[PDB]
RNA sequence: AGCAAUAGGAGCUU
């Protein structure tokens, strides 16, 4: 595609059925500067969706 | 202290002891049925 | 939520120019131009058609990652000639190539009808 | 300027 130039090899090319996962990346990703600690041991809470 | 048993909110209003509350509770509550038996009849089958 | 513009490929930013030279200092008469937000269209067209000069020892070119909208370019000359010239040289060339082309392919559809 | 706990279940990558 970049220039248009012959491939020296050829290439395995078809249709396939492919699937979407549920696994996204957006659902996923997730970073802490601080946030909630927990009551009893006032370490950082466990959980993605409680930060 | 509360700290180590630290009571909790459950649905905004609501709180429940922590275990160790409750335990401590029930010890209170065994020691005056103690103190209930060596000031009055005990025969010796409630004292135990 | 971390995915940019699409627009960001060919609207030039008021703070950013299209484009910027520095010299290679380690060969004679040398120097690097960065294009912003262009590709291998510009690229590969240039570098094909500055590398059939006498006067061009050295033209390349990449584009470092994907995910940004430029490419880097490479081009050393002889000791008369001086690479920005060659640059000129080269675009007005294929600027011409390509009228000649469009007058002929005007001409020849017009014939076809 | 403050977003509960405990459990069970289903999953992700080794």
């Amino acid at each position: 595609g970049h220039t248009g130039k012959k491939l020296m090899a050829q290439v395995f090319f078809g249709p396939t059925y492919y699937q979407r996962l549920r696994h996204m990346v957006d659902d996923k990703i997730h970073a802490r500067a601080r946030g909630p600690v927990q009551v009893l041991t006032r370490q950082p809470v466990e959980g993605r969706s409680r930060d | 202290p509360p700290q180590v048993r630290p009571s909790i909110a459950m649905d905004e209003t609501t709180q429940g002891q922590d275990d160790l509350t409750h335990k401590l509770s029930d010890i209170l509550k065994a020691n005056i049925n103690v103190q209930k038996l060596e000031m009055d009849g005990s025969p010796q089958h409630i004292i135990n | 939520m971390n995915a940019p513009d699409r627009f960001e490929l060919f609207i030039l930013p008021d703070d950013v120019p299209k484009l910027k030279i520095t010299p290679d200092s380690r060969v004679p008469n040398c120097i690097i131009i960065k294009f912003e937000r262009e590709d291998h269209t510009l690229a590969n067209l240039l570098r094909e058609e500055l590398a059939l000069y006498p006067d061009v020892t050295f033209v390349a070119y990449k584009v470092e990652h994907p995910l940004f909208a430029n490419f880097v370019m490479r081009l050393q000359t002889e000791e008369g000639t001086r690479p920005k010239q060659a640059l000129e040289r080269a675009c007005a060339s294929i600027i011409n190539k390509l009228k000649t082309l469009d007058h002929k392919f005007n001409e020849e559809w017009n014939i076809k009808n």
